[PDB]
């Protein structure tokens, strides 16, 4: 309803308002000038004498004499109800799809509490991701973050688009069989430019995949303060699903550099001096708001999971922003330069990749009993091969032992069929037949690692179970 | 003599705080501090002007506040009262003691920061030391008023060659020619930056041989205030000029650690806003290191010398 | 012969050139964080000038 | 107390005005929520300080109130099976009045207001108190809590309490010139706890690993470091350490750890027992936690107040160890309040006095005489996580200055599944000599020169190296081919530990002992033999070896009779050889 | 304006085989070229404006040598339009703005540039944009920021560099035009490190 | 020895005028010499060099030594610049521009910048350098319908 | 002020085999001796001071050991100058400023000491002149401009570093002085990087 005039600077993002003390700090205004065009904006510092405005967009057209400022809201809320699913907004809330804005059910602040530490509980099962080198040998529980690295040219946006696409819950393998489990995705893309953006919407809606997921899409050339705002809404939304309505949801964030990068740019623009390589100093703690909202709570049945993706800027994994990623969250899946040429996809180094949490997830109960000594079977074997595939070059052949030519055989055809599966879906089943499958190469009683029992059910498959039905 | 005091406090940030209307206070003074509770802390005045005075604190400035705090002059210059009944006994490197005896009674006052020799005033070195260590003494050998530190890594035994060079060490005038005879020799020993295993071995090791009845130490702890390491050396240096140049010993001094009196000046130095060197040091490193090694050497006319070993850790 | 000239020569060779690199990275990024904050006070100072 | 307004608002940065008389790094309480903050920065009538949460929806005008005091804590009964986080808040009885959530402004006390105790008096009217002095007894589970009077309070008693039940806050002492003291005082995290005088370390510190006691011991009063790299076994080694030592109380400090690994301690300690008494575990544990989205100022004063925790149980007359998981992720905290004051840094961002923090928080520990006359000690275990395995970085050489012990992980033998991964070679320790005496009077008058030999054994072994790499091992004579199969049998037997099996978790003093004797009566049984002219190849077909292999998961008790059975065996099958 | 954004589904021929056949660009796709001094950057967007199926070419030289805007001048008017038969010079615009010249000039340059390829794109046409040099851009805005006494970035720059770069870019595409035509306009930048 | 190779080239440099097939003799280049902050024993050899060829008859010379002040460094190029384009485009002569030592300039150019205190480039240099630089080189060329050309060989030291 | 320059065209005898034979200097030539601690550099500088064929020689201690000017002091009475046959401190002038001497006098000592040289060359002498450290003369000068609040250039060094020592350097060489007779200054100045 007030509306003030008394505007004394304007310069780059910033505006100065007199007499403005009315105003709390963080509050969003609006910006109304001589053409009646009307702004956003954010409050970043109250005074006595005046107070500073961020302003979202250009500051084109504006004076000193006509402009005028009014108050929005206190603090930055959103709108949620079990009506989003199936939408597409803007990064703050605003439908981009062309139907009409939700009816909320309730308004949240987008900063939200943290947890408890007392009310956790510990992760113990599984998601199916239908993925053969992330289910077998990386699994992902329920509650785990599990960042993605990857690089410049590999695709990132595909991966994360089949694991939203794929992505389910098995609870026939659990128990007795157990009951029903309701699933959603929600989908956050920062900085993302319009060829991603067309191709995400046409992967979502293609196949029904949208009638269960909410997606936040910001663009490259949207305001920044729109990218800094982005995930945390998400996560809002996340975490009054999973907490109020016992929904089982999943979260992907595309592009967590963008993120940096843009949070730079907001603190220098605040005059404030950086920390090491020009990123703020405070990026440790600001990182850690963001993952530490997954997680599964004692006496509630939902479940939060992320997979924040990253790009490493020169492959480095001594950048501050994969460094500090590594202390906040629980492993990592890294994607490989040298699988992508060599026409595999999805290209994931099993050398590199780590899940901390997968002894929880998997075992007898849960999956089947095999999992874990097959997994580290085929760890080994793998590390076993890459090297003599090397050896090789230099000393031919016919000068190798025998088990070396059955090493060296069994990594090639590990990389032939069980990493590059393609565009096809896989259950834990089939993985695991896949990988016994591989595992009958190797003469029987080489296996050290998997007991008598599971040697004397399950060796001597064919390989020509998928070699002839690819 | 009467005392002032100032209560014009008008700005505390850090480990600075800004006296307004003392105009009164000599460059490089020494004041006491003292807040509402009856503590008093030490500290130095840095800068002066006709606004203020910039004055920088030992230690922690928890507890002051500009209503009751209050700024006392000490002395104009830092002084260290010296005698010759200071052998046998420990200080804590800022100098009280701490072995439980009584303080000592001093003879004269002079200054910590000490005066540059006269290059007219020196003479060659020319008389050898047995150090009793075979690699020493006849590749390296050390002459009277040489200054030779000791290179060593994270894991050698400096401490244990400290220790038996402290113990061991003599001066041999039958060899000379100027025939067996007795000569004054006296041991200076400052230690900065030592844990308390340590501090208690050098303890034990001086205690068993009755080599304590020659000397003369300075201690200081890992958890003390990081002034007291930059004080402790000029302490050790100010004894062992004021013994030899006035009461004709031939002194040895040992510097335990250099590294940590080189942290704790980067430490003070980068608290006050100025332009760092080569990797975060001081760029006035040089002039500060030889303000301590250049005190040693002979002097023509005199009989007493100043021998220094430092240690320090690459 | 070749093994013991790569284990004993090349390595250290290759490893203080990279700690050197590393020290003339920091010490360049030290100072700018120093002109910053000369920068940063000169600002402060001049919206003052009238109080 | 001091009260003033806000006059601007800047992110976390707040300042105040008329508050005149407010003292530096006292606590705040800043306007209408109670949020909570220092003060960092005086200047005439203003005040600068720095509030913790997040400050959004404050608005100029509203008020601040000081409290007068710097961070400190409550030292009384009851900190016994409590969890805390970095600032002394309890946990449990915030999620009973707030839910899962943690909201902002929440005010709880860290010792229970509402509890009786039962006291009992051991001073009568007339009685001279010095500082450091009993006043009573409290019972608390299995021990009994001694209230002390403060440090800096003496005088003369005037009025005692008569035994009965009473709360915490009910002033059971009050003395001549009208001060009364409760059963619990406040003292500054800042600020190191007095003595009479510290003591040198002569008893050992039991760990119940068994390379850790044997070949580099940390006594009872000493400092110990464990680096290295990622998944090298720092958290498993340490919760081992929390389940199996020896120490009366055991303080563990998480000062900011990753959630679901938090939640593991917070879920799994519950269930467990106490290697002494047989009661709960959590019974003789204080807990420290924080995870990494708690406030930075809550994480970077976490191993403060454990440790002054640790030595207000020490004054009492205990034994108290404290083990400070990842102070890595401790230093990042430090670099980034650091950063937020601007301050220029010195190595990789840190700040330069990071050298000074950390000798200022390992140099607390020590065997010490408390000033009631008793002896008391503490020991302090902590874990660095370098950024690349690396351990030129400069939080580790900054540690290892001033650690008595330090314990490296490897990540060959992490590779390898070799648990522990402790690197034998580049570790260290300088407690042997003195604890000595103390092992050849409580173990066995040969261990210490025993376990010497083993470690010749050890040594012999990585000479040999360079011969076995490039020529294989069959084509060694038979005089160190007997010393590689030796090696490989220590390495596999007796350095090697499973921390997740029933029995091979824990092992006591003696069946170490028995181990290295039977080792070595193999080693010079089958010296012997190879000196008379056998072959090797029917040596090692002997079935003693898988005795000894056995010897790891053979019970505690049962231990004496299968050492005898196998000191046995294995003379009777030497002397039947060729 | 534009109507609505469509797929890339068209190669943009360069004639130049590693960059047609191992790295190819669609019609509405964006390229970039970095490299060092003496590397091949003018050369090569010399020989994409002689020898590429566009058809209008606009050429930006902000900040650099003004030989090769003569040479531009001079040479192509004795060549011949790929496809049309006629003079390549009927189908060029060049803007110029030379390192001698004055310094805020660089940063208006590519606005005129970029918006006279939109608006021959809204006539139907397939529009190629070439921008000599984008670091020269950054360096006058690092030169405009050191006058307004701002708080610089990493390197000196502004903190906005990054929007105005996201913004410039972003015009690329192909569109369905008001009018109901189908055009499209492509971003070859170079960057000089 | 890049002086040596500088004379040298200014003492053996012509045009082929059979080979291009145009016919038309020259006369000699004029050269402009221009010094900043040079040294007398570089600048004795120059000087020497210059009088045993006969060069000085149609040289024009600006010395700017190690020993005079340095902010006079800024002018020198420019005056010299002005002078080799007078004569190129008024009088339809052929000039060969030597500048001495780049460096100076560069270094009499960051003495100024960091006195104003300008937002610096890489090392310290100020940010403008690119431009500063560029009004000096880009003097040379030929001009349409005119006779006459500028070509500039500067010198610098890394 | 001088007459006229000269090229020098007489060596600078030192005494030492490697540098008259394989690196000449001439009589009115400069030369600098960078190197490590524990190279040589004050050895190599006193045998040019004891050996040398110059007439006078003027050794400037700036900012060093006050044992080497004892040292020097003691030792130089006892020696014999090479081309006279009387004493050798007879021909030699010392400034000394130690170490632990005030900062700001290290700058005035090497004018001091070259004003001297430059005196001495006038009355048709040649003279050799030494300087022991120029790194502590540029470290005195950092340390003065850093009280000064001047913005460093590189290392903390003030931008006109390099203007001050090409200045130091230029007072050498071969000259007619104003009275018509010829003498000449070399100039030995040590580095400590
Ligand atoms: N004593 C041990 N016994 C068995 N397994 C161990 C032992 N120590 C480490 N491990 C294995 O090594 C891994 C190391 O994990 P952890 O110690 O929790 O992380 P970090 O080493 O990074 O602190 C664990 O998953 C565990 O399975
Ligand atoms: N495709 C090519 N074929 C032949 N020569 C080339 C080619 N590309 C570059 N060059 C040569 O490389 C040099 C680089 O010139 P230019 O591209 O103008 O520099 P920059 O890359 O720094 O702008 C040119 O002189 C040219 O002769
Ligand atoms: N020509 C030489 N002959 C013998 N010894 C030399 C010679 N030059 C240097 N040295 C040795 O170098 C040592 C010290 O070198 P110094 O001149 O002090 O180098 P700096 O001045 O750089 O420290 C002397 O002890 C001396 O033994
Ligand atoms: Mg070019
Ligand atoms: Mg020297």
């Amino acid at each position: 309803k007030k509306e003030y005039t008394g505007i004394t600077y304007i310069s780059g993002p910033l505006l100065f308002v007199e007499n403005a003390k009315d105003l709390a700090y963080g509050a969003i205004v609006d910006i109304k000038d001589g053409t009646g065009r009307v702004r956003g904006g954010q409050v970043i510092e109250v005074s006595e004498e005046y107070a500073v405005i961020q302003v979202f967009e250009e500051t084109t057209g504006l004076d000193l004499a006509t402009t005028s400022v009014s108050l929005v809201e206190d603090v930055a809320r959103l709108g949620v109800s079990k009506e989003m699913l199936g939408r597409r907004f803007n990064g703050i809330g605003k439908p981009i799809d062309g139907l009409p804005p939700i009816t909320p059910e309730k308004r949240l602040p987008i900063t939200g509490l943290p947890l408890n530490p007392v009310a956790r509980r510990k992760p113990e099962q599984f998601i199916q991701t239908g993925i053969s080198t992330i289910d077998v040998m990386n699994t992902l529980v329920r509650g785990q973050k599990l960042p993605i690295f990857s690089g410049s040219g590999l695709p990132a946006n595909e991966i994360a688009a089949q694991i939203a696409r794929q992505a389910t819950v098995r609870p026939d393998l659990s128990g007795e069989g157990e009951k029903e489990e309701p699933f959603a995705v929600v989908f956050a893309a920062m900085g993302i430019t319009q060829r991603e953006l067309s191709y995400f919407i046409q992967e979502f809606e293609r196949t029904g995949a949208l009638s269960r997921s909410v997606l936040f899409l910001n663009k490259a050339d949207d305001p920044t303060i729109e990218r800094i705002l982005t995930p945390r809404m998400a996560l809002t939304v996340a975490e009054y699903l999973a907490f109020e309505h016992d929904y089982h949801v999943l979260v992907i964030l595309t592009d967590m550099t963008n993120y940096c990068e843009a949070l730079r740019e907001i603190g220098a623009a605040r005059e404030e001096i950086p920390g090491r390589r020009g990123y703020p100093g405070y990026m440790y703690t600001d990182l850690a708001t963001i993952y530490e909202r997954a997680g599964v709570v004692e006496g509630k049945k939902g479940s939060v999971t992320q997979i924040p993706i990253l790009s490493m800027p020169d492959d480095d994994r001594t950048h501050p922003i994969p460094d500090l990623t590594g202390y906040i969250t629980e492993g990592q899946i890294q994607l490989s330069r040298e699988l992508h040429r060599k026409g595999i996809y999805p290209p994931i180094d099993p050398l590199p990749s780590l899940s901390r949490l997968m002894n929880n997830g998997v075992g007898k109960g849960k999956t089947r009993e095999d999992h874990k000594q097959v997994s580290d079977q085929l760890y080994s074997a793998y590390a076993n091969g890459v090297d003599i595939r090397k050896l090789v070059a230099i000393i031919g052949e016919d000068a190798l032992t025998e088990n070396d030519r059955r090493y060296l055989q069994f990594a090639d055809a590990f990389e032939r069929f069980f990493i590059n599966q393609g565009q096809q879906n896989r259950s834990i089943e089939e993985s695991l037949q896949i990988a016994w499958a591989l595992l009958s190469m190797l003469p029987q009683g080489e296996l050290k690692r998997i007991s008598k029992d599971h040697i004397g059910k399950y060796y001597g498959q064919k390989l020509e179970e998928i070699w002839g039905a690819p | 003599l009467l005392k002032k005091e100032y209560t014009g406090i008008t700005y505390i940030s850090g480990p600075l705080l800004f006296v307004e209307n003392a105009k009164d206070l000599a460059y490089g003074a020494i004041v006491d501090i003292k807040d509402g509770t009856g503590r008093v802390r030490g500290g130095q005045v840095i800068e002066v002007s006709e606004e203020y005075a910039v004055i920088q604190v030992f230690e922690e400035t928890t507890g002051l506040d500009l209503a009751t705090t209050s700024v006392s002059l000490v002395e104009d210059v830092a002084r260290l009262g010296v005698s010759k009944e200071m052998l046998g006994r420990r200080f804590n490197g800022i100098g009280k003691p701490i072995d439980g005896l009584p303080p000592i009674t001093p003879e004269k006052r002079l200054p910590i920061t000490g005066l540059p020799l006269n290059p007219v005033a020196r003479r060659k070195p020319e008389q050898f030391i047995q150090t009793g260590i075979s690699t020493i003494d006849v590749m390296n050998t050390l002459v009277r008023g040489q200054k030779l530190p000791i290179f060593s890594g994270s894991g050698l035994p400096a401490n244990e060659i400290a220790a038996q060079i402290a113990r061991q060490a003599t001066v041999r005038p039958d060899l000379s020619g100027e025939g067996e005879k007795e000569e004054p020799f006296a041991v200076v020993f400052a230690a900065m930056g030592i844990t308390q295993r340590e501090l208690s071995y050098f303890i034990q090791e001086f205690e068993r041989t009755g080599a304590l009845s020659r000397s003369v130490l300075f201690l200081n702890k890992a958890d003390d205030p990081t002034i007291e390491r930059i004080l402790t050396p000029r302490m050790a240096l100010t004894v062992a000029e004021y013994l030899a140049f006035e009461h004709d010993y031939h002194v040895l001094v040992i510097l335990t650690d250099m590294t940590n009196y080189c942290e704790a000046l980067r430490e003070i130095g980068a608290a006050r806003e100025e332009i760092p060197g080569r990797r975060g040091y001081p760029g006035y490193m040089y002039t500060d290191l030889a303000t301590i090694y250049e005190r040693a050497g002979v002097v023509e006319g005199k009989k007493g010398s100043v021998t220094q070993i430092p240690i320090l850790s690459m | 012969r070749r093994v013991n000239a790569l284990e004993q020569v090349v390595i250290p060779g290759i490893r203080a050139q990279i700690r050197f690199i590393q020290q003339v990275l920091e010490q360049r990024e030290r100072e700018d964080t120093f002109r910053l904050k000369r920068i940063k006070g000169k600002i402060e100072a001049r919206e003052a000038e009238e109080e | 107390m001091i009260q003033g307004v806000i006059q601007k608002i800047a992110g976390p940065a707040v300042i105040a005005k008329g508050m005149l008389g407010a003292r530096m790094y006292d606590i705040c309480k800043v306007g209408e929520e109670g949020l909570v903050g220092e003060i960092i920065r005086l200047d005439g009538d203003t005040a600068f300080v720095q509030v913790y949460e997040d400050t959004s929806g404050l608005k100029v005008g509203e008020p601040v109130v000081s409290t007068g005091l710097p961070l400190a804590v409550e030292l009384g009964p009851g900190m016994l099976n409590g969890i805390y986080d970095g600032i002394q808040r309890p946990l449990e009885r915030i999620r009973e009045k707030t839910g899962i959530y943690i909201t902002r402004g929440v005010v709880v006390h860290a010792l229970d207001r509402e509890k009786k105790w039962a006291w009992t008096p051991m001073v009568k009217p007339g009685d001279e108190v010095r500082g450091g002095m009993v006043l009573g007894t409290v019972p608390e589970f299995g021990f009994t809590h001694k209230i002390l009077v403060p440090p800096d309070v003496r005088g003369r008693v005037k009025e005692v309490k008569p035994a009965g039940e009473y709360t915490v806050e009910e002033p059971v002492v009050v003395l001549e010139d009208g001060t009364e003291l409760k059963m619990y005082h406040t003292w500054p995290v800042r600020r190191a706890r007095p003595v009479q005088r510290k003591l040198d370390p002569n008893t050992p510190f039991l760990t119940g690993m068994r390379i850790l006691d044997v070949l580099f011991p940390v006594a009872m009063g000493g400092t110990a470091a464990i680096p290295g790299p990622f998944g090298s076994g720092k958290t498993v080694t340490q919760q081992s350490l929390a389940k199996w030592s020896n120490a009366d109380v055991v303080v563990y400090v998480g000062c900011g750890e990753r959630g679901n690994e938090m939640t593991d301690v917070l879920v799994e300690f519950p269930e467990l027992t106490d290697p002494k008494t047989g009661g709960p575990l959590m019974h003789r544990t204080v807990l420290i936690a924080n995870t990494s989205n708690m406030p930075v100022a809550a994480r970077e004063a976490s191993i403060y107040v454990g440790v002054t925790i640790a030595e207000y149980f020490r004054d009492q007359g205990f034994s108290v160890a404290l083990m400070a998981d990842s102070t890595s992720r401790w230093a990042e905290a430090l670099r980034e309040i650091s950063s937020r004051l601007e301050e220029m840094p010195a190595e990789e961002g840190y700040p330069p006095y990071l050298a000074a923090r950390l000798a200022a928080f390992y140099e607390r520990a020590g065997k010490v005489i408390t000033l009631g006359g008793e002896e008391g000690a503490v020991t302090i275990v902590g874990a660095v996580s370098p950024p690349g395995g690396d351990m030129s970085e400069p939080v580790t050489q900054s540690t290892l200055r001033i650690v008595g012990a330090f314990w490296r992980l490897d990540a060959s033998l992490a590779f390898r599944r070799h648990f522990p991964a402790i690197n034998w070679n580049g570790s260290y320790s300088l407690f042997t000599s003195a604890l000595d005496p103390w092992y050849r009077e409580n173990v066995a008058e040969d261990y210490p020169e025993l376990r010497d030999a083993i470690s010749e054994l050890l040594q012999r072994e990585a000479g040999l190296q360079e011969i076995v790499q490039l020529v294989g091992p069959d084509a060694l004579q038979d005089a160190e081919r007997l010393v590689i199969e030796v090696g490989r049998i220590i390495r596999e037997d007796f350095l090697q530990q499973n921390a997740y099996h029933e029995v091979d978790a824990y092992c006591s003093m003696k069946k170490a002992y028995g181990i290295m004797k039977m080792i070595l009566a193999f080693y010079k049984e089958a010296e012997a033999a190879i000196k008379r002219g056998v072959s090797i190849d029917e040596i090692l077909q002997l079935p003693v070896l898988e005795r000894i292999g056995r010897a790891r998961y053979v019970s505690e008790e049962e231990f004496p009779a299968y050492f005898e059975e196998a000191m046995k065996e294995i003379q009777g099958a030497f002397k039947a050889l060729a």
